[PDB]
């Protein structure tokens, strides 16, 4: 996608948060520590329990952002995903395609019959002795 | 909901709201309804409302009307007090 | 008419028209209103 | 076989009050009716433009013919409309 | 890959418009009951006659409207002064002739 | 001699009968910019097809001076007498239909 | 150095210094009006000068409002405390935020220049055409000061909406009502341009959009379009500053945050469709009055909201702290003084007695009272309370019950006549006026002078 | 409002839910770093916005400013006569507009416009009918209110026929004061 | 954003080009292109010259023809 998001299309910097689901679980894991059994009473606080490197997902969520960056081949994306990141540039160019091959025909066509009859081929002709080509778009009259 | 406190909404009717989120956009869709409806349901329609022969008589008109009709004040109000401009000079 | 000395003349003054006394009327109706806003407000700016 | 359909009251809309008709000068009480017949024109006014336009486009013809009844009954009948709504209301 | 708006948002937020703005103009249209027929003509009752008269030979081809009226303006007295019909028209008989 | 006549036969009649009313056609709005040039155009057909010194023509000049301020009237007066009032040119040589 | 300085809060500081200095020609501008009012028949300018006086009174609206209030509430305060009160260190755009100081004082000099230089003419702040495209020189140069100041706004907005990208805290009620005046700005001022670019054609390119089948009515459209959000962009400023100052001044949490933050946002919305009442008198459709006079009135439900959350701020605060400092007496004061003038402007949204109190001096003391008083006291409440951040000394106006008192009772002397002016009644924008209405005139321009005698004693 | 994230939250399906302000809430956040955290400063965010009960009066309040907003803007340009937006009118001159004339009449009299005409009588002291007659027809013949303005109106009595003034002061009385000196016509 | 598989059921690959043998015809060609490639960009891009196209060039029968045929005047 063109535009940048921090959630979702981070470019700039390439975060994300979550690891990949390749690896196992055992290997790597998204960082959720909600369903963490409740602590014995007999355990005591070591470290800060503050959120933040010291719990091993998290830590391993920074390693694995900064050593993603070099990799040997690329990540081949699906073509769904090829579509979605050109869908301005494929659209607009079979725009371009359509203004050449549908509307240019009978643009000129109406020209000709006009040139002829006075008037385009898609207006009613008048009666009232006035002179020109009048309206072009027939509905908005 | 209209005129309603949403506590009492979330009381009440705790299924319904369970989704807050959902339940604010009802609350934006409906009070957009009320003022799209009002402009071309209430003010728009052409041709209506003049049927001034069939003016809303409420319970209570009826009940001061009838007093003052019981006694003579209804027909005493309703006398035109004055109907000339100069008094007469002595 | 014309203007006068010292007059308050609170939500206007000698009507001509219809119209002028519906004006002069459409100010007193919501001059108590807004007495009952201000007095009720007012009243609370306390410690 | 019959003359009317039956309806519920609230569907038959009979006036709730009754108004006394207009008093000429001479003192002789006019038509509810022609006083009503201006304003149910202005009600219909788009079939009354093509009514007009039909008499004028009959006045420009070398032959004499030509009629505008089709618009005039379209006319007519949105008219009687407008009037049948209020006229009972100034009737006894 | 999150996405925030709809799939096919731009196709469906204007036709979808177009079609609502559509369809909402004939409904307001049936009910104030404006007529719908399109007419592309000044409906000037008088000069209507004047073009039917034209058309049907009455009056001679190609003759201006300003040479049929009772009032006429001072830029009409100017052109009055250089106006012969019957010599355009020898003008446009003369082309004709010479195309075919 | 109909209640309804005035409605009947055109809209113009409504202000012909009552000129110091409003027009049924530019009631529902306080400016009445379009009532005059609507008026003033009446005039000006009404002169090509009856001339100025016909008292219907007479009568709709008034009936422009009735909602026309006279500053107004005397510069559109001015320009129809040249021949530069877009009101009064003929239709023929209209060039609104030209180049689209 | 001194104008290389891209530090935010020094420039906050300039914003200040330099209203300041304006605001003495405001009120020079101010004083010339009164003191020309104190009877029938001219005082200090002669009625061969009558110009002169159409040039003071748009002078004294334009910059009183462009020059001096938006840069204090808009310019001044928000840069000093806005990147402290979100946990930033500095402005997001430093070099943006010295050039909008600087463009603000180059139009300042072009505006005073033009005074001297030019011939002195007026057509009112509002600059409604044709007469505005018929004056002379001094009107261009006016028109290039308020476009160069809306490059100043415009980029300044541009800044504080920055802030959202890198806060590192909560978005507190102040904090939302910058954002969403900026909000307004970049809304609102492209219409304002593309309008005074007409107003230059027609000037200075031969244009004839303001001459016959060419509506005028069509500028006051979207002048107004932009005229209106103005004077909320002025006013929610003041709102942040005022919840500020009651909660931190009573040590109580703000009562309903959200409602308060909501209802910013609300009268922001409301406060864009509104801006036709402004135009009751042209001849505007009966559909289009009725909706604008609805719409008018909504905005006071938003804003009530706002005046009751405030008053139960101050409600039930300890008694043993000492209630008389200069900078809570002002808060206070503003709620007192705001609903008067916002009750006088909802009996104005009415049309119907607008038709009687348009282009009057009801009008005059209406938005007097909101911003001359509430929001003149809102900015010097904010800055009291800042004194110990900002660090200014040489001043008695910490705790001097004196100068409140005064100000309060000599303000309301000015401006309560007005309103009964208005009914008398005396039209705005006017020199000489009959005979039966000095009084009041003479009891305002009292009120007048000595408001200016009092500025003298906080030195 | 859960305070635990291992307790989820209810959501519905359509375009205004809890799952679809979940998608949508971090797409340009910063501080959304990782799940944990994200979770949390959405619940912060939902609970501190959603859960606030006086902030849906607000939302009733845009609603229905908003539903007059687009109400009012479609109806001028389907029905008022003035605007234009078709061009096949704005081509002829102004008398040949019959088409753009249809619109005029119907535009001129709205419901609302007939229902409360007759309670002008709640404002005017002298004469609240004078304007009620007009014989050309193109709005209703008014007919005063016999009741007062519901509100703050509490000026006048709450029916008219409790005023022993009011018969006295209608256009017909001074209509026949005049007429019997022969002052005016109305 | 709803995870979906891909659509693009024709062949993935003709082969080396050996002088243009063995490939299909060129109707089909042009057809697996757009399959490739995705319809979806097709449509939006070509809707809106459609719909104003048959607008316009409508009427021929709906605004000349028919009103020829169908005046009452
Ligand atoms: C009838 C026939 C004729 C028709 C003629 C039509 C004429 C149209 C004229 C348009 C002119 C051109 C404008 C766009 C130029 C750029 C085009 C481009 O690059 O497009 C492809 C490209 C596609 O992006 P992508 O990421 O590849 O998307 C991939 C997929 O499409 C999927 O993407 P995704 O869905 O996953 O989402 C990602 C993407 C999705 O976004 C886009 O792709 C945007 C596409 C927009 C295209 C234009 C369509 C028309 C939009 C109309 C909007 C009307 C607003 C309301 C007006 C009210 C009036 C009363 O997000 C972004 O890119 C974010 C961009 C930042 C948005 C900022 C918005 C600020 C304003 C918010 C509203 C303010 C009012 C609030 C009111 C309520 C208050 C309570 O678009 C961009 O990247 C453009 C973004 C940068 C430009 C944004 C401009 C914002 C202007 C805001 C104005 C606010 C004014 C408010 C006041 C108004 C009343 C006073
Ligand atoms: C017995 C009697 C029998 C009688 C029988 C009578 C028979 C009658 C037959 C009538 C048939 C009626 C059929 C009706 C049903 C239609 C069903 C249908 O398919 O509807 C959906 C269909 C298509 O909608 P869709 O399904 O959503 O589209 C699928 C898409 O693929 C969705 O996918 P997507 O969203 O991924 O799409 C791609 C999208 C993906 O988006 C992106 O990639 C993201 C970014 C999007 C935002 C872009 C921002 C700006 C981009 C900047 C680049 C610009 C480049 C161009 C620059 C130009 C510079 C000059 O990007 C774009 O599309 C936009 C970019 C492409 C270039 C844009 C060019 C400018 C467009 C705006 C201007 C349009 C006006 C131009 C006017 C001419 C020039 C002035 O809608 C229509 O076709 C509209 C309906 C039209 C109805 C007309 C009815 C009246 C005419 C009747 C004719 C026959 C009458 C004959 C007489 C009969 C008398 C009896
Ligand atoms: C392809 C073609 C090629 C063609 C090639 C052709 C080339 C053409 C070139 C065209 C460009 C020429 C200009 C280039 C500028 C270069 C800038 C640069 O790099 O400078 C480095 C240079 C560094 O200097 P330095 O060599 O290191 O020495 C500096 C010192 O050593 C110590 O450093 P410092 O920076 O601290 O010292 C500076 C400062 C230090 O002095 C002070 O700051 C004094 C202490 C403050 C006292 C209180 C002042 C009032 C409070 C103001 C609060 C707001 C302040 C806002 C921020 C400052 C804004 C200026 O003093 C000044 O510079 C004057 C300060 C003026 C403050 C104005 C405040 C408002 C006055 C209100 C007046 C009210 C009466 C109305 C009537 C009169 C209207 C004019 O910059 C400066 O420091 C000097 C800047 C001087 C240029 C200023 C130009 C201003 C023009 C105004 C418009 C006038 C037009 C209308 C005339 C009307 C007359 C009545
Ligand atoms: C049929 C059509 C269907 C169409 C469907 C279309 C679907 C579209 C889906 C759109 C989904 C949006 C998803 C994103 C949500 C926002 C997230 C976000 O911003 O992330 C923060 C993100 C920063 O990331 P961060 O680090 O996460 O931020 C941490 C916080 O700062 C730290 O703060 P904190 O943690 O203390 O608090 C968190 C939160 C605290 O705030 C919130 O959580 C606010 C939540 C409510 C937002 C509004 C949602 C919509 C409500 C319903 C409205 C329906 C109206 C319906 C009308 C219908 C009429 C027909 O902070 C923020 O949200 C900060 C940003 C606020 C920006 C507000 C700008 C003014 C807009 C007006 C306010 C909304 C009023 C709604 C109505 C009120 C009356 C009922 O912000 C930015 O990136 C800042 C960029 C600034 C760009 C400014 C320039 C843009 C161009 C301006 C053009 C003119 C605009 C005119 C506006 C007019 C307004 C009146
Ligand atoms: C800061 C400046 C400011 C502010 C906040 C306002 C706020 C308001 N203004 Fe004002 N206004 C101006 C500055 C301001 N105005 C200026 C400068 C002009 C003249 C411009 C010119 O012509 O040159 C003007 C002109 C002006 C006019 C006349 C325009 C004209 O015809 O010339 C009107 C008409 O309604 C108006 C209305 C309002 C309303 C309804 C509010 C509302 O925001 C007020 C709402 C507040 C309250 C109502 C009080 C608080 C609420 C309560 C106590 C409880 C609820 C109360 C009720 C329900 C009644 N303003
Ligand atoms: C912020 C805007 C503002 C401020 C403060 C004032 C302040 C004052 N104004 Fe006003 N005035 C306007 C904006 C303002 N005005 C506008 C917009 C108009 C309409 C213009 C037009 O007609 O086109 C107007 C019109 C106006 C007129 C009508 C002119 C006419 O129509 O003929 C009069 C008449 O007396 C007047 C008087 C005053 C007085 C006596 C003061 C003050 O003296 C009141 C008391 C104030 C003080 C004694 C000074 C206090 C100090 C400051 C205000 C500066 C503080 C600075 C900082 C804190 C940085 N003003
Ligand atoms: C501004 C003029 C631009 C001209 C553009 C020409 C291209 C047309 C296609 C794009 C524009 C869309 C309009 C299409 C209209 C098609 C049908 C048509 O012709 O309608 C004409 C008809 C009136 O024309 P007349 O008959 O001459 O007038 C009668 C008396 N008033 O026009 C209309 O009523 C439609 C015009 C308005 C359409 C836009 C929608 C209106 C409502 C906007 C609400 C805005 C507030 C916010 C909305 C929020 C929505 C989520
Ligand atoms: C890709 C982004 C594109 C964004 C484009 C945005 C376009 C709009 C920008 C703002 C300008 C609005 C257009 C100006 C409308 C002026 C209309 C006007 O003045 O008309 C009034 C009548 O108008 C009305 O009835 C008033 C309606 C109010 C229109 C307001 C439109 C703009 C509102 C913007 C508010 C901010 C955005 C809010 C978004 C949603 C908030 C929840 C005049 O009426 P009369 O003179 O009597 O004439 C009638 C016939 N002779
Ligand atoms: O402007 O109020
Ligand atoms: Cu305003
Ligand atoms: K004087």
């Amino acid at each position: 996608k063109h535009f940048f998001t921090d959630g979702a299309n981070d470019y700039v910097t390439g975060w994300e948060n979550t690891p990949p689901l390749k690896f196992p679980a055992s290997v790597m894991k998204p960082c959720d520590y909600s369903m963490t059994k409740p602590i014995p009473k007999h355990w005591k606080l070591r470290g800060s329990g503050i959120h933040g490197p010291e719990n091993t997902d998290l830590m391993k969520l920074v390693l694995w952002n900064r050593l993603k960056q070099k990799r040997p081949q690329r990540e081949v994306p699906n073509i769904n995903y090829l579509k979605d990141s050109i869908r301005l540039e494929l659209s607009v160019n079979w725009w371009l395609m359509s203004c050449i091959f549908l509307w240019g025909p009978w643009l000129h066509w109406g020209q000709e019959y006009q040139k002829v009859h006075e008037q385009p081929p898609w207006a009613m002709k008048r009666i009232d002795g006035l002179r020109g080509e009048g309206y072009f778009t027939w509905f908005l009259e | 909901s209209i005129f309603t406190p949403m506590d009492w909404m979330f009381y009440y009717f705790p299924n319904y709201s369970r989704d807050k989120v959902a339940l604010m956009a009802r609350q934006i869709k409906i009070h957009f309804a009320i003022g799209f409806a009002l402009v071309f349901l209430v003010y728009h329609p052409p041709y209506k409302g003049a049927d001034y022969g069939n003016f809303h008589k409420s319970p209570l008109y009826w009940y001061k009307y009838n007093q003052l009709e019981r006694s003579g004040q209804l027909q005493e109000n309703l006398r035109i007090k004055r109907d000339w401009f100069y008094d007469e000079d002595p | 008419d014309i203007p006068w000395p010292a007059r308050t003349d609170w939500g206007g003054h000698d009507p001509a028209t219809p119209f002028a006394e519906l004006m002069i009327n459409t100010h007193s109706m919501f001059w108590p209103v807004a007495i009952f806003i201000y007095v009720s407000a007012i009243y609370m700016v306390k410690k | 076989a019959r003359a009317y359909c039956g309806r519920f009251a609230f569907m038959l809309d009979y006036p709730k009050s009754y108004h006394p008709p207009r008093k000429n000068e001479d003192g002789d009480y006019v038509d509810p009716r022609t006083d009503m017949l201006p304003k149910c024109a202005a009600e219909c006014s788009e079939w009354l433009t093509e009514y007009n336009a039909c008499v004028q486009r009959i006045k420009m013809r070398t032959d004499g013919r030509g009629n505008c009844q089709g618009q005039y009954e379209e006319f007519a009948m949105c008219q009687d409309h407008c009037i049948a709504h209020e006229l009972f209301h100034y009737l006894k | 890959g999150r996405r925030l708006l709809h799939g096919n948002y731009f196709t469906r937020y204007l036709f979808g418009s177009l079609a609502v703005i559509w369809i909402a103009e004939y409904a307001a249209a049936c009910q104030y009951g404006i007529p719908r027929h399109r007419n592309p003509n000044w409906m000037w009752s008088w000069w209507l006659e004047k073009q039917n008269q034209i058309k049907n030979g009455e009056i001679p081809a190609n003759t201006p409207g300003y040479a049929m009226v009772k009032w006429n303006n001072e830029a009409e007295q100017r052109w009055l002064k250089t106006l012969n019909v019957e010599a355009m028209n020898e003008e446009f008989a003369r082309r004709r002739e010479a195309y075919y | 001699e109909s209640a309804d006549a005035l409605f009947v036969g055109t809209l113009d009649r409504l202000t012909a009968e009552h000129p110091h009313t409003d027009d049924p056609r530019f009631a529902f709005q306080s400016n009445q910019w379009n009532n005059c040039e609507l008026r003033f155009t009446q005039f000006c057909r009404c002169t090509r097809e009856l001339g100025e010194d016909d008292p219907r023509c007479k009568y709709q000049y008034y009936r422009a001076q009735t909602v026309c301020h006279e500053f107004l009237l005397e510069d559109w007066m001015e320009h129809r007498h040249r021949g530069t009032c877009d009101l009064d040119i003929m239709p023929d040589r209209q060039v609104i239909h030209m180049r689209g | 150095f001194y104008i290389l300085v891209n530090n935010n809060k020094r420039i906050g500081i300039y914003y200040i210094k330099l209203s300041i200095i304006i605001g003495i020609l405001g009120i020079v501008l101010s004083y010339i009006i009164r003191v020309e009012l104190y009877n029938s028949g001219n005082r200090i300018i002669k009625y061969d000068n009558v110009n002169y006086y159409n040039m003071v009174i748009t002078l004294h609206g334009l910059l009183m409002i462009f020059y001096i209030i938006m840069p204090g509430l808009y310019g001044g305060i928000p840069l000093y405390i806005l990147p402290i009160l979100s946990v930033i260190t500095d402005i997001v755009l430093p070099r943006i935020n010295n050039i909008s100081i600087i463009i603000v004082l180059i139009s300042y000099i072009v505006v005073i220049n033009s005074i001297v230089i030019e011939y002195n003419i007026g057509t009112g702040w509002t600059l409604y055409p044709p007469l505005s495209i018929i004056g002379t020189v001094i009107v261009n140069m006016i028109l290039y000061g308020l476009i160069i100041i809306g490059i100043s706004s415009i980029i300044s907005a541009i800044n504080f909406m920055n802030i959202l990208i890198v806060i590192d805290g909560i978005i507190y009620v102040y904090i939302w009502s910058i954002i969403i005046t900026s909000v307004l700005l970049i809304i609102s001022l492209p219409i304002l341009n593309g309008i005074l670019l007409m107003i230059l054609s027609d000037i200075y390119f031969n244009s004839i959009y303001f001459i016959l089948n060419g509506d005028v009515v069509l500028y006051q459209h979207l002048f107004w379009y932009f005229g209106h959000p103005e004077v909320y962009i002025l006013i929610l400023p003041a709102f942040g500053i005022i919840s500020i100052i009651l909660s931190v001044l009573n040590n109580k949490i703000i009562f309903g945050m959200k409602s308060m933050i909501l209802a910013i946002i609300m009268i922001s919305i409301l406060g864009s469709i509104v801006w036709a009442h402004h135009i009751y008198t042209v001849g505007l459709e009966l559909d289009t009055k009725i909706y604008f006079n609805n719409l008018t009135l909504i905005i006071s439900i938003p804003t009530g909201n706002k005046i009751y959350n405030w008053i139960i701020l101050y409600i039930g605060s300890y008694n043993i702290l000492y209630n008389g400092y200069q900078s809570l007496i002002f808060s206070i004061m503003f709620i007192i003084i705001f609903i008067i003038g916002g009750i006088t402007g909802i009996i104005i949204s009415i049309d119907i007695i607008d038709i009687g109190l348009h282009d009057t001096y009801y009008i005059v003391s209406h938005f007097h009272y909101i911003l001359s008083i509430g929001a003149v006291i809102s900015l010097l409440a904010g800055i009291l309370l800042l004194k110990d951040i900002i660090g200014y000394y040489n001043v008695i106006i910490k705790i001097n019950k004196y100068f409140g008192l005064l100000l309060f009772i000599n303000i309301n002397i000015i401006f309560t006549p007005q309103f009964i002016i208005g009914f008398n009644v005396m039209p705005r924008r006017i020199l000489e006026y009959s005979d039966n209405i000095i009084v009041w005139n003479l009891i305002s321009s009292i009120g007048s002078i000595s408001t200016i005698l009092i500025l003298l004693s906080i030195f | 409002p859960p305070t635990r994230l291992s307790t989820p939250l209810y959501s519905e399906g359509g375009a205004f839910t809890v799952n679809w302000w979940r998608n949508r809430y971090g797409l340009y956040s910063r501080r959304q770093t990782d799940p944990m955290l994200a979770e949390f400063l959405f619940r912060q965010q939902v609970k501190e916005w959603f859960y606030d009960v006086p902030s849906y009066n607000y939302a009733a309040l845009v609603g229905l400013a908003l539903g007059i907003l687009v109400a009012v803007i479609w109806r001028h340009f389907l029905f008022n006569p003035d605007v234009y937006v078709r061009r096949q009118e704005l081509r002829k001159m102004w008398p040949d507009r019959h088409r753009q004339f249809a619109y005029a009449v119907p535009y001129l009299n709205p419901q609302l416009k007939n229902l409360l005409l007759p309670y002008k009588n709640s404002f005017i002291d002298n004469e609240p009918d004078y304007a009620d007659y007009n014989p050309v027809g193109l709005r209703p013949q008014r007919v005063m209110a016999i009741r007062r303005i519901p509100g703050f109106f509490w000026a006048i009595p709450q029916y008219f026929f409790e005023d022993p003034l009011y018969t006295s002061c209608s256009t017909k009385n001074m209509q026949t004061i005049y007429k019997k000196l022969g002052y005016s016509e109305l | 954003h709803i995870p979906h598989p891909v659509k693009y059921v024709g062949p993935r690959r003709y082969g080396r080009y050996v002088y243009g043998m063995n490939r299909p015809p060129v109707l089909r060609q042009v057809k697996d292109w757009i399959d490739w490639t995705g319809w979806n960009s097709v449509f939006g891009g070509f809707s809106f010259q459609v719909a104003f196209g048959l607008m316009i060039v409508s009427g021929v029968y709906l605004n000349n023809y028919r009103a020829t045929h169908t005046l009452y005047y």
